[PDB]
C-alpha cells in the first residue's frame, strides 16, 4: 500500500538521498492527523452493521427495481454478496482513515474495479449510491476533523467509482 | 515497502476484519511518538557523514589487509564501492526504522546481496563488521542530546540496534 | 534425409522462446487509428513491464493522449511511463538494485547485460545521479535508438547476435526469458533474486 | 526537473541537413527515412543532449524557441 | 508458430520429398472446411462476454475460497488476473482454431505457466477446471445454429474441445 | 512460419484483440483459393523431374562458358549439386503454392541467400534464368488463376534472386 | 477513416516496399464482398426510419424502468437525441459495410465511447439492446451475405459499445 | 578487455611491486614483433572471406549430413547462420592474435557458447572440425610472403595454433 | 578491462562489426615503435625511486607544513608511513601507465573513485599535486628526449585527474 512515509521512503531511495526537512514536516503532520483519523476509525468500527444495513436499504429505495426476479439484487444469497461488498468497502475505506492516504483502498479495491464492473455487470453506480447514503449517515456519525477526512476518502472512492 | 502498521492491515485483511481496538491503541501510541523517531532518524541524517567517516576511520584502523594490493579495497573504485556499501546500508535502516518494520530493508538490501558479494568474492564478516561500527558511531551522535529537548529515546536506540543486527544476521 | 529432424524454426521453440523471434516490432508514425492504437499500447505494455499485468487503472490518460497528438515520439513516452509510480513499486520497489539493473536491460534494450564492468559502471551512475539518471542513460544510449529508432517499440533483441554483443547475452537471457508467462512481479520472487550476477561475476577474470 | 531552472521548456526545430543524411546513410537506414524538417520538443534539463547527439548525428538546429518566458 | 499447413510442409520438408498426393487431399478437406472453421471462430470471438461472465458464475458457484479474504483472487485487481488469464486462454485456443492446429498455444501460450502459477502459488487443478467450464460455455454457444448456414460441424466441435482439454491437461 | 494465416494471428496476438471482418475476409480468400493453388503445386509435382533436368540444360543453353573444365560449372558432383539445388527452389516454390504465402521463400532461401552467395561465388542469374525456363512451361503445362499465383510466386523468388 | 487497403498501403509504406500476394488478395477479398454489402446499404437506405423508431420502443420497452418521469427516458428531447443517436449510428453502420471495415464506424462513434457513457448517465446497454433491435429486423431485412457482413458489423458496434 | 601489457600490469598490482627488468625485456621483445605480428594479421583480414569460404568447402566435403534436408544448416538461413559464426570467430582469434593475449578470445567469443550450441541443437564436434580446418586453411596465407620481406614468426605460427587449439578444446 | 590503444582497437573493431582496417594496424604500430622510449622511462624511473618519493615527502612538507603540526591529520609516524605508500603507490602506477603507453591502468586503478576518497578523508589533491609536481621536477633530468615527454604526459594526466 502507500502511506506517506511509504511515498517519502521511496522518493528519497529514488533519488539515493537520505530524507530532509520537508518529508519529516510530512510525516509529522501525518503523526497529529492519526489522532482524528483513529477517532474515526473506532467510529466506524462499532457502527459497521449498521453502516451496512442502511447502506443495503438506501440501495433499495432508490434501485428497488434491482431486487426483481431476473436482476442482480434478487435473490438472498445476492443480498448476501452486496452486503458483504459493502462491508470491504467500509473496512478498506477505515485502513484508509489509518493510513493517512488511500493506498490499501486503492491496492484492494480501485485497482481492478471497472473490469469486474463490466465482468458481473456491477454498476458502479450502485456503489455510489451506497457511499452517499454512507456519507450522508457519517454527517451525523462523526464531527470535525475525523468526519471530514473519512468524508474525503469515501467521496474519493466515490469519484474513482465514477 | 510494507511497514508494521502497513503488515498490521495485512493481518487484518488477511483475516478480513477490521482493524482491532488494541492494536489500533498501539498505532495511536506509535503516531504521538512518532516525534521521537523522526528526531532519532535526523540525527542519524545530520551525523551520517560524521558517522560514516568515523566508522569507516575505526575499520581500517582494525583491518589492514584491505588497503594492501590485492585487498578487497586496494584501488580506490574498491573502498569506494565499499564507503557507498556502507552508506546504502545505514540508508536503508534509516528507512526500515521510518517504517517501523525490516521489509522495505529486506526488500531492498537483502534480497540478493549476500550471494551477489559471495560471487564477487567479497567476505561478509568484514561488512558485519562495518555494520557494527556502523551502530557504534551512530548510537554515539543519536544518544547525545544537543540542540533538541530530552526524553526517553531507549526503544529507538534499541529498534535501530536490532535493525542493525538483522542486516548483520542476513550479511553474515 | 538426415537420421535427427531440424526443421526451420527448430533453434526458436527448442529455446524457450519462439514467437519473439517472429513476432516483429511495431511503430506508430502517422495519425490512425483508435483500434491499433490500443494494441500498439498493449504491445508496449505487456514489453516494458516483464510480463506483469499493466493494471486498467494504472495508467496516464494525459501521457497517452499526448503520444496520440503526437508532440512527444514513442521513446519520451516510453519516459514518461519508466518515471511512473507502479513501474517502480513493480521493479524498483521489490527487487536489488543489481538485479533491477538486470532487469531493466532486458525491458528496454531487449538483452541482458553485456559484462559486470558494465553492471559496475551502471549502479555507479545511479549512485551519482539518483534513479531517474540510469533510465535516461538507457533511453539515451546511442545503440538503443539505432538499433530501435525514436518511433519503434522495444523489442527482445536478444536470442539474436546483435552487433559487436557479447556472447554472455544470449546465455543469460536465455536463462532470464523461460516464455511468455514469466511475470516479474513481488511475486514468484524471480523478479527479486539477480539470477543474472552469478553469470555477470566470470565476465570481469578469465 | 521540478525547480525553477528544470522548467522553461525550449521548443526546437530540427533539419536533416545533407550531413545527418549521410551519416544515416552510411551508419545504415535501421529506422525508416523520415522527413528532412521537424520540430521537437525538449525541456531544460534535457536540452543540452538533444543538440549534442544531433550533432554527433550530423544535423543541424533550424531555430529554438521557448515555452516558458 | 505453425497452422496445419505450415506445419505439414514442416515435416515434409524434414524427410526431404515433395508433399503426397494424400497430404495435398488432406489440405484440400482443410480448405474445404475453411467455412465452417470461420463460422465457429466468428462465434467464438462474438460470445466472448458472455462465455467469460458464464464461466466466471459457474467457478464461483462451485468454488468460494478463492474469493475469501486472501484468496488467490481476493482482491479486485487479483480477481480480474484470475477472468482475464482464463479469457487469454479462450484467446489462444481461438487463435489454434482458426490457424486449425494446437501449435501455437504450447508455442507461445503455455510454454512456461506451469511454474508461473506454482511461483504464484496458484492451485492448477482450479485453472484447469475454469478451463472446462470454459469448454463447457464454448460448446454451448458453439451448437447453436444463429443465423448459419446449416450443417456438421461436429469435427470442429471435437477438435476444439481437444485445444480445451490439453490446454487444461497442459496447465497440470 | 509465414503465411497469411500466420499474419494474422501473429498481428491479432501480438496486438491483444479478438478478430474482425478484414483478417477472416482474407482467411476467406485464402480458404477459397486454396483450390487452384494446391491443384497447381500437384501438377508442378506431377511434372517436376523435367523441369529441373531441362532447367540444367538451359542454363547450359544459356551459359555454355561456365561449363569447361578448369572453371566452377566443371565437375560431376557439381551437377549433381546444380540438379539437386535448383529443385529446392522448385521445391520451395510448390510450398509457397501449397501456403499460398510467400512465407517458405522468405523463410528459407529468400533468409541469407545474398551473402551465401557471395561467400560461394553463386551468381544469383544462373538460378535467374532457371526459373524463366521454368515459367516458360508452367505458361503451357498451367492454366487460368493457377498459372496466374505460380506465375506471381516465381516473379517474387526472382525478385529475391534479383 | 480506413478501408482494407488502408492498411495495405499504411504496411506497405511503413516497411517501405512493393506490394506483394497478400494485400493485393486483400483488395480482392474487398472487391468480391463489395457487391453483397452493396445490398446491405441498399436495404439499410430504405429500412431506416422504422429501424430508428422500432429501436426507440424496443429501448423503452425491455428497459420500463427509464420511462416514466424523473429520469433519462423521460423528457421529449431524450427521445428526439435517441432517435438521432440510431440514425447515426446506422448510418455509420452504412459507412462501414461501403468501407467494408470498420474504418468510419470506429473512427466516428467507438472512439472515446466509454468515457462518454459514464459522462453523461447514458447506459450503454441501451444502445447495445438498440442494435439488438437493429439485429432484430435485419434478420429478416437482407438475406444471405449482406445479412452476414450487415450483422458482422453491427456485432462489432455492439462488441466495441460492450 | 585484458590485453597481455594489461595481464602484466594486472598480476603486478596483485603482488604489487614494480616491474622487473626481465618483464621489460620480454615486453620489448612483444613490441619489436609487433611488425611481424601486424603483417599476420593482414595475412588474416585479406583472405578472410576466401579462408572461410574454402573452409566451409571442406567442412561440407567433408560432413554431407548436414546440408542436406533434417540438418540444422539445411534451411539456408542456417547458412547465413554458420558463416556469420566462422567470420566472426576468425575475426576474435585475430583480435587475440593481434593483442598477442587470448583473454579477449574467453570474454567476447566463449565465455558461454557451449549452452547455446547445445541448446541450438548444433553438435559442437562439427564446430571443431570448423575450425581446424580454418588453421589449417589460414597457415598458408600466414606463410605467404607475397607482396611482404620474407622471415620466422615460428612463434607468431604456434602462438596462432594454440589459439586454434583453445578454440577447439573450447567449444568441443 | 584497462584502457590501452590495442585494446579499445580491438572494442572499437568490434563495436561495428568489422574486421581492422589501415588505421588500427597503423596505431599498433605506433604503439610498438612508441613502446621502446615508454620501456626506457619505466626502467629509468624504477632504478631511482627511493630518492623520489623521499624527495617527494619532504616537498610536500615543505609546500603545507601545518599539515605535519600536531593536532592535525598530517602530524603521526603512522601518517609518514602512509605517505610514503601512497606516494609509492602512484609512482608504480605511473611506471605501468609508461609500460601500457596509455592511461587506463592509471584510470581505472586511481581514477577510478579518487574524488570521494578525498572528500571522505580531507585528504586535498593539493599535497598529491605537490607530489607530482616534485616528481616531474626531478624526472626533468632523469629521462630524456621522447621518454621525458612521454612521463611526462601520465604524470599531468595523473595532475589533472586530481585536479
Ligand atoms: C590504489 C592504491 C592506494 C592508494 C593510492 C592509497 C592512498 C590512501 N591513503 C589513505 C590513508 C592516509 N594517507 C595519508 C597520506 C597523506 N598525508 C598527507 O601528507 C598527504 C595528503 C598525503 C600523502 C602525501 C594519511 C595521513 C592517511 C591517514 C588517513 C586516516 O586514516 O585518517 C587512504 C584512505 C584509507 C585509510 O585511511 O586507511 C587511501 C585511499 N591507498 C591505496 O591502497
Ligand atoms: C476485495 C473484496 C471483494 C469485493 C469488494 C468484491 C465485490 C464482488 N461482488 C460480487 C458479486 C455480487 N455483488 C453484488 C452487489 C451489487 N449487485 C446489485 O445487485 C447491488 C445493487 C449491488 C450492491 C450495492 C451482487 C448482487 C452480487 C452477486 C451476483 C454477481 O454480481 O455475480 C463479485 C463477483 C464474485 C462473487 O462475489 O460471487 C465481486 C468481485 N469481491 C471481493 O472479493
Ligand atoms: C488534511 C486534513 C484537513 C482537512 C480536510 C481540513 C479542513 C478544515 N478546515 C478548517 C478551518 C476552516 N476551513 C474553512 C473553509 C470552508 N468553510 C467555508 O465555509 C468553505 C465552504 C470552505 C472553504 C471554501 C473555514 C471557514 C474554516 C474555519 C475558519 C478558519 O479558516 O480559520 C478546519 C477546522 C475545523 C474542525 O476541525 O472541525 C478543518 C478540519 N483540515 C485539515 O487539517
Ligand atoms: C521537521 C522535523 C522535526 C524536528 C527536527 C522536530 C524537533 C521536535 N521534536 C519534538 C518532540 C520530541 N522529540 C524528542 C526526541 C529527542 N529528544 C531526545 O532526547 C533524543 C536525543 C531525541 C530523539 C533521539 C523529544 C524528547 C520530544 C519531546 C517529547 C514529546 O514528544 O512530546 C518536537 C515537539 C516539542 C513540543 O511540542 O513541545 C519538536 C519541535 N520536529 C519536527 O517535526
Ligand atoms: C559474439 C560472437 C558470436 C558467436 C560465437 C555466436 C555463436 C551463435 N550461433 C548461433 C546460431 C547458429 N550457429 C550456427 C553454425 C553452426 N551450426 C552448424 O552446425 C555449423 C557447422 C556450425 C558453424 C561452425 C547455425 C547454423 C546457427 C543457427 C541455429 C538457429 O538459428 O536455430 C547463435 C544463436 C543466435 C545467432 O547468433 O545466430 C549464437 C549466439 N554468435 C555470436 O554473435
Ligand atoms: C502471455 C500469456 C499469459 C500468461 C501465461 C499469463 C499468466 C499470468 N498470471 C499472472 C497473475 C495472476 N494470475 C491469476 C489467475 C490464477 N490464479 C488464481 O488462482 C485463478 C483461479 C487462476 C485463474 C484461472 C491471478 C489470480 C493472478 C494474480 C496473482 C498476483 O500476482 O498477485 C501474471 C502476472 C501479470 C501482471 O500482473 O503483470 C501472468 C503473466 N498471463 C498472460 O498474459
Ligand atoms: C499535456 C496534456 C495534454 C493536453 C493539454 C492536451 C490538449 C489537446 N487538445 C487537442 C485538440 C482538440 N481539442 C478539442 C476540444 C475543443 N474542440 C471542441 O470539441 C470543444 C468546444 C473544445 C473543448 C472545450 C478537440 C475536439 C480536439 C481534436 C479534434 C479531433 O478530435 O479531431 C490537442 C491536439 C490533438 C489531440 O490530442 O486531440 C491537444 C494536445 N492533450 C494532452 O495530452
Ligand atoms: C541495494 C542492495 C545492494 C547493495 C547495497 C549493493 C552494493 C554493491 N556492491 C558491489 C561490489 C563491491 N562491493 C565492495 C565492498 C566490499 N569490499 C570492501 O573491501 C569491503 C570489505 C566490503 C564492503 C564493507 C567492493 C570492493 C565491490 C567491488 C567488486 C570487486 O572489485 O571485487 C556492487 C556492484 C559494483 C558497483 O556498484 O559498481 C554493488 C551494487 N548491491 C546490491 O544489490
Ligand atoms: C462475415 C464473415 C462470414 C461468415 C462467418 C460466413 C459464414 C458462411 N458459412 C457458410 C457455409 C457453412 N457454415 C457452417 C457452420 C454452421 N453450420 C453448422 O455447422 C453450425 C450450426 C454452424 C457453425 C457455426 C457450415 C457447416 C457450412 C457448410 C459447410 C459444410 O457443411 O461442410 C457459408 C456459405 C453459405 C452457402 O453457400 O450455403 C457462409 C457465407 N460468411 C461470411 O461472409
Ligand atoms: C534449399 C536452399 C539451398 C540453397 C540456397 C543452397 C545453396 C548451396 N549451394 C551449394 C553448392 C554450389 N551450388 C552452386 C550453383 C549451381 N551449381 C552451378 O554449377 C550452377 C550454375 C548452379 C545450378 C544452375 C555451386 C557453383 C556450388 C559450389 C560447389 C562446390 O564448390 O563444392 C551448397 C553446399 C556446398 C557444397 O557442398 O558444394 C549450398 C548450401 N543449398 C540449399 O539446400
Ligand atoms: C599497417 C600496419 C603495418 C604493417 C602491416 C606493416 C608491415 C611491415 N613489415 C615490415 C618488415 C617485416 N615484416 C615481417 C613479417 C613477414 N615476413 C615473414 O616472413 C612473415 C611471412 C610475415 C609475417 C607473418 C618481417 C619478418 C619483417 C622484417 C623485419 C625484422 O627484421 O624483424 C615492414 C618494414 C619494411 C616494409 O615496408 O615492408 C613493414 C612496413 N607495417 C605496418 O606499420
Amino acid at each position: 500500500s502507500r502511506t506517506v512515509i511509504t511515498e517519502v521512503i521511496a522518493t528519497a531511495d529514488s533519488q539515493g538521498r537520505f530524507l530532509n526537512s520537508t518529508e519529516l514536516q510530512a510525516a509529522f503532520g501525518r503523526f497529529e492527523r492519526a489522532v482524528p483519523a483513529i477517532e474515526a476509525a473506532r467510529a466506524l468500527t462499532k457502527n459497521q452493521d449498521a453502516l451496512v444495513k442502511g447502506a443495503v436499504q438506501a440501495v433499495f429505495k432508490k434501485f428497488p427495481y434491482v431486487t426483481q426476479p431476473g436482476e442482480k439484487g434478487y435473490g438472498d444469497s445476492n443480498q448476501a454478496k452486496c452486503a458483504r461488498d459493502i462491508g470491504y468497502y467500509l473496512r478498506f475505506i477505515t485502513y484508509s482513515l489509518v493510513a493517512s492516504g488511500t493506498g490499501p483502498l486503492d491496492d484492494y479495491v480501485i485497482a481492478g474495479l471497472r473490469e469486474v464492473n463490466r465482468a458481473f455487470n456491477l454498476n458502479p453506480l450502485w456503489y455510489i449510491e451506497a457511499l452517499n447514503y454512507i456519507k450522508g449517515e457519517t454527517g451525523k456519525l462523526l464531527s470535525g476533523q475525523s468526519k471530514t477526512e473519512a468524508l474525503l476518502y469515501i467521496d474519493h472512492a466515490i469519484n474513482a467509482l465514477s | 515497502m510494507n511497514d508494521v502498521f502497513t503488515r498490521a492491515i495485512a493481518q487484518a485483511d488477511l483475516k478480513g476484519s477490521f482493524l482491532l481496538e488494541s492494536d489500533l491503541d498501539k498505532l495511536a501510541s506509535f503516531a504521538k511518538e512518532g516525534v521521537k523517531r523522526l528526531d532519532a532518524v535526523a540525527a542519524l541524517t545530520n551525523n551520517a557523514p560524521a558517522i560514516i567517516s568515523d566508522a569507516a576511520h575505526k575499520l581500517f584502523a582494525e583491518q589492514q589487509e584491505l588497503i594492501q594490493p590485492g585487498g578487497n579495497a586496494y584501488p580506490h573504485r574498491r573502498m569506494a564501492a565499499c564507503l557507498r556499501d556502507m552508506e546504502i546500508i545505514l540508508r536503508y535502516v534509516s528507512y526500515a526504522l521510518l517504517a517501523g518494520d525490516a521489509s522495505v530493508l529486506d526488500d531492498r538490501c537483502l534480497n540478493g546481496l549476500r550471494e551477489t558479494y559471495n560471487a564477487l568474492g567479497t567476505p561478509t564478516q568484514s561488512v558485519a563488521r562495518a555494520v557494527q561500527l556502523m551502530k557504534d558511531a551512530a548510537m554515539v551522535h543519536l544518544k547525545s542530546t544537543a540542540n533538541v529537548t530530552v526524553g526517553d529515546c531507549s526503544s529507538l536506540y534499541s529498534e535501530a540496534a536490532t535493525y542493525f543486527d538483522k542486516a548483520a544476521a542476513s550479511i553474515a | 534425409p538426415s537420421p535427427l529432424e531440424q526443421t526451420n524454426t527448430y533453434g526458436q521453440e527448442r529455446v524457450q522462446a519462439n514467437a519473439v523471434l517472429e513476432t516483429p516490432q511495431v511503430t506508430l508514425r502517422a495519425p490512425f487509428t483508435e483500434e491499433q492504437f490500443q494494441g500498439a499500447l498493449y504491445a508496449i505494455y505487456k514489453q516494458v513491464f516483464g510480463n506483469t499485468y499493466v493494471m486498467e487503472s494504472e495508467r496516464p490518460a494525459t501521457a497517452e493522449s499526448q503520444l496520440r497528438d503526437g508532440r512527444i515520439t514513442v521513446r519520451g513516452f516510453i519516459r514518461l511511463l519508466a518515471k511512473s509510480d507502479t513501474y517502480k513499486a513493480r521493479f524498483f520497489n521489490p527487487a536489488t538494485q543489481t538485479r533491477f539493473i538486470e532487469l531493466n536491460h532486458k525491458l528496454l534494450l531487449g538483452r541482458a547485460p553485456y559484462d559486470q564492468a558494465e553492471i559496475s559502471r551502471h549502479v555507479a551512475l545511479y549512485t551519482s545521479q539518483g534513479y531517474e539518471a540510469e533510465i535516461d542513460s538507457y533511453l539515451d544510449s546511442e545503440e538503443y535508438q539505432e538499433c530501435f529508432g525514436e518511433d519503434t517499440v522495444p523489442f527482445f533483441r536478444g536470442f539474436t547476435s546483435q552487433p559487436g554483443q557479447s556472447t554472455e547475452a544470449f546465455n543469460r537471457m536465455v536463462t532470464l526469458y523461460d516464455g511468455y508467462a514469466t511475470s516479474d512481479s513481488e511475486w514468484d520472487r524471480g523478479g527479486q533474486s539477480a539470477r543474472l550476477t552469478d553469470s555477470l561475476a566470470r565476465s570481469t577474470m578469465d | 526537473a521540478i525547480t525553477t531552472q528544470g522548467k522553461r521548456i525550449y521548443k526546437i526545430t530540427v533539419s536533416e541537413a545533407g550531413a545527418y543524411a549521410t551519416n544515416k546513410h552510411r551508419t545504415g537506414y535501421r529506422a525508416p527515412i523520415r522527413q528532412s524538417n521537424y520540430t521537437l520538443t525538449v525541456p531544460y534539463d534535457r536540452f543540452l543532449p538533444e543538440m549534442i547527439r544531433l550533432h554527433q548525428s550530423g544535423a543541424k538546429i533550424v531555430n529554438v524557441t521557448s515555452v516558458i518566458s
